[PDB]
């Protein structure tokens, strides 16, 4: 029977960690998969990371030209919180170069984008049959957000985009009953871009705090029910998050207009932020002009109020150290038995060529943490690897 | 016609599409009689100009929005100049974590500027 | 710039057969970020250029299913499959990797 | 409960995608098995790769001499959809050199032929256990279609063959009930060669498009119903899709006789086709003379009236990729919960000395499509492999 998750999200005062593949470290001789991103989603028994190989082995010759991130050998595999990215316990889910998954309380709904650039598809996997597909409409990089989809009363909802990285696209919002597609409405947003968002339901609106990859240093938010009507704008606080941007100090912040900075204006990182009531649990990389570090910061009204109050701050990363992508998700009712939603957040550490010039390869590797009611404290619990490895001798 | 140590300039337009609307860089191009093609410089719908190095001293290339139009300018034309002159548009970028190219895919007619007296 | 070197200057060719022509720089295309930036284009008598390969191995929209590309680091290659009538015209390939764009020498195709 | 079939196939409009082993891409450093020819079946609650080991794994000094196609070592294993037949995750099914297995809604069955050349014999597996055994009885080869079995109302059927490869064979007809054979008929037809069918079943009739190796460009039908009657001949199109072939508009299709050709008459390659009403998603290879590129090929009336006209053209892998086998299956309605089965296809990619001179083994891999009601384009989804690897040095 369908899963709920018309419940509120439950409120936090630190986060404790929960798993660490040591994916990179074991993979060192175990037989261990070559990932650009990955994520975590969570049924009713358990949760799962799924992550998108790149059809290639650690030390293997063909992982060599692994910073390419789009490519027929790509596929998206889903393995159990915290166990390795190993090659004999990863079990298949799609053929992807872009993906999202979640589950509606009877089996799991994967969506995988695949085809070429200027003709891309996806197929909407469930339970282990293709249900659907959903072609290009722009007819440029189609791509769905890079985290679990969000699930409730049974039918699940997702974000995909269309159209130019640096400039303004298209952007729709998708929803599903038992695989096949039943609904899409387009997000209107002339000031902004919505690129690799990441959601979580909130007492029946799903929430997404996104990416903005043209003319800004914060956060979009986009809020949506039911039947698909919507909100967008942005994240009020007046702390950016996005990974280039000006110190705190400088910045001014907007809820309603993309604010852009010296040398900012063309990039991100994909992010997350948990609403509070009105306050905001927004996590941000350390260091203003590149992927390194790891902050988790409680801004009061930061959801509404361009205020820069810190109120707490948590560090799981020191800045000595190279970091990614983060995004958000939520453990059900179904296992904890509370009677609303914990949030949850995953991190991942990226290692390779794109920063240590020397190794072929390029992977990372995930840390997962969850919310508690009680104060918790930070650590730098970074991936420990030690490059370079032996098939970059 | 241009004559020798004039300043050469040109005008290229976009329609069906507009200018700020899907993210090319919009490019000139040559062609001397008889020769391959040559690479002269692309501009971005938001201004950042790329050029190449030979002719840098020369040129400075430039939109107008507001007209869906962009320009050409050459200082100091030499006889050795005379070409057809091509304007086209080319989608892609390398920042993002998705990058792409679709190159040079749509061509304007061509413009014979010959350089003499 | 890289030096872009293309080897047959004509080639004859006739309807129904195969063909293929061949392109070589003067450093590997493949870019850091893990593409590599070649491109043909094709210029039929008395017009502007058209677009056929827009990276090493991928066709554009609209060309003919006859065209394929293949080729990684230094040597690329353009092959038709069957050759037919509306396929002659000179062939340059181009290099998108640095900051000046570079044309090969331009393959002459006449039909024999 | 047993699985029915007795319902139609499913219209389509094209394929897409559902999953890539990657087994040669992965197995050069992890422990994936040598194999020739794999298939793939479904059951009620998953679908699975079955395929022909032959005992032993890729870059190791025991596959030395793979080329050969019989020997005692090979045996019949079987792994999760999409999941790389790797070594500790294969099942084993039957010792065998040639198989074929299916799902009756009970139990997997599954057929391996084996002993030496002039004296082969089939065991017949039901859930594990050797239920019955089939000798040969021209004494020669004794053969089975390489690709699944078709089972309905609890029956489930096969085509076997003994005799001649370059000449006219004997060709049989099974149909099991919980394991052992309850009946057997001979299809007596002088005019040509059925070998190496893939069958699916559609309305309670199961259809056969099989293998002509003998003074033919075309492909062999077989239709037979519950017990046994039959009808047999040619696949009318005018478009021709065996692989030594002359062009298409040289070729003139019989619906009855086989059409042979200039230097075409004793070869062949195993493929598929689904009749749609009266038209035909016939697979093919690109290239007329090598196993090379892939396409599939609805033709108007192709299945009766030898027409040309092809409505619509797939193609999954370019003329510059090796290809091989390929082969129908159905997902049956347990899965799909469609009032309908959906017909999907496989295709191997083989690599080796057959073609790759310096290598010294030889093995294949997977790409499975089914069928949507959506139109989808087509791309190069090959195996991406960069040979020889180091136990070729
Ligand atoms: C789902 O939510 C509804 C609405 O409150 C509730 O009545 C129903 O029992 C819930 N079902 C489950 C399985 O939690
Ligand atoms: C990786 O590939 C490049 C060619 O693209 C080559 O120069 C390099 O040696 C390769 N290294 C390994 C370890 O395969
Ligand atoms: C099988 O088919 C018969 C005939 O249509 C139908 O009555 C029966 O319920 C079916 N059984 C199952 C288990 O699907
Ligand atoms: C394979 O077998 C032949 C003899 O049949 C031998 O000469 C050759 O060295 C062997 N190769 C390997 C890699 O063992
Ligand atoms: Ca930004
Ligand atoms: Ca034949």
């Amino acid at each position: 029977e369908f899963l709920n998750n018309t419940e509120p999200l439950c409120n936090v005062s630190g986060f404790a960690i929960v798993s660490k593949d040591n994916g990179i470290r074991i993979g060192s001789r175990g037989h261990v998969f070559v990932i650009r991103e990955p994520f975590v989603a969570c049924g009713p028994t358990e949760c799962r990371t799924f992550f998108l190989t790149q059809g290639a082995l650690l030390n293997d010759k063909h992982s060599n030209n692994t910073v390419k991130d789009r490519s027929p050998y790509r596929a998206l595999m889903s393995v159990p919180l915290g166990s390795s990215p190993n090659a004999y316990q990863a079990k298949f889910e799609s053929v992807a170069w872009s993906a999202t998954a979640c589950h509606d309380g009877k089996k799991w709904l994967a969506v995988g984008i695949s085809g070429a650039d200027d003709d891309a598809y996806a197929v909407i996997h469930y339970g282990g049959m293709p249900t659907d597909v959903v072609r290009s409409w722009r007819k440029q990089i189609l791509r769905t957000q890079e985290s679990s989809c969000v699930c409730m009363n049974g039918n699940c909802y997702w974000v995909m985009t269309d159209g130019p990285a640096n400039s303004q696209a298209s952007y729709k919002i998708f929803k599903s009953h038992e695989g096949m597609v039943t609904n899409e409405r387009e997000v209107s947003f002339q000031g902004g871009h919505i690129e690799e968002c990441s959601c979580y339901p909130n007492l029946g609106k799903v929430e997404c705090v996104c990416r903005d990859n043209w003319n800004g240093m914060n956060r979009p938010i986009l809020i949506f029910d039911e039947d698909l009507d919507y909100e967008v704008g942005y994240l009020c606080a007046g702390i950016p998050t996005d990974t280039p941007r000006v110190q705190d100090s400088s910045f001014t912040g907007s809820c309603t207009n993309a604010v852009g900075g010296s040398g900012t204006n063309n990039y991100g990182v994909k992010g997350f932020g948990f609403r509070q009531g009105n306050s905001v649990w927004a996590g941000r990389t350390v260091s203003i002009s590149s992927r390194s570090g790891f902050e988790i910061l409680l801004i009061e009204d930061g959801w509404i109020r361009t205020s820069k109050t810190i109120v707490k701050k948590v560090e799981v990363l020191n800045n000595k150290n190279w970091s990614g992508y983060s995004g958000a998700f939520t453990i059900p009712i179904t296992m904890t038995s509370k009677q609303c939603l914990v949030p949850c957040f995953w991190l991942e550490m990226i290692r390779g060529k794109p920063e240590e010039r020397t190794s072929i390869w390029t992977s990372s590797s995930s840390t997962v943490f969850c919310g508690v009611s009680s104060e918790v404290p930070g650590w730098s619990w970074d991936d420990g690897a030690i490059l370079p490895f032996d098939i970059d001798k | 016609l241009v004559k020798p140590s004039e300043t050469l300039s040109l005008t290229c337009s976009v329609s069906g599409e507009s200018i700020s609307s899907g993210g090319y860089y919009w490019t000139w191009i040559r062609q001397h009689p008889g020769k391959g093609l040559e690479w002269i410089g692309n501009i971005f719908d938001t201004g950042s100009t790329h050029y190449s190095p030979s002719l840098k001293t020369r040129l400075t290339i430039s939109i107008d929005t507001s007209k869906n139009q962009f320009y050409l300018r050459l200082n100091s034309a030499t006889a050795a100049d005379t070409a057809v002159y091509y304007c086209a548009r080319v989608g892609y970028s390398l920042e993002t974590d998705r990058p792409y190219y679709f190159g040079l895919d749509v061509w304007g007619q061509g413009t014979t500027v010959t350089v003499s007296s | 710039d890289i030096v872009m070197t293309q080897s047959p200057l004509s080639l004859p060719v006739t309807p129904g057969e195969p063909a293929s022509i061949s392109c070589r720089s003067s450093q590997s295309l493949l870019h850091s970020n893990g593409y590599t930036y070649l491109d043909w284009y094709l210029q039929k008598p008395g017009q502007s250029p058209q677009l056929l390969i827009y990276l090493a191995s991928n066709r554009a929209s609209g060309v003919p299913d006859r065209f394929s590309g293949s080729g990684s680091g230094t040597y690329f290659t353009l092959k038709i499959s069957r050759v037919e009538a509306e396929d002659v015209g000179v062939y340059y390939c181009m290099q998108a990797v640095q900051t000046p764009w570079t044309f090969g020498q331009g393959t002459k195709v006449e039909i024999k």
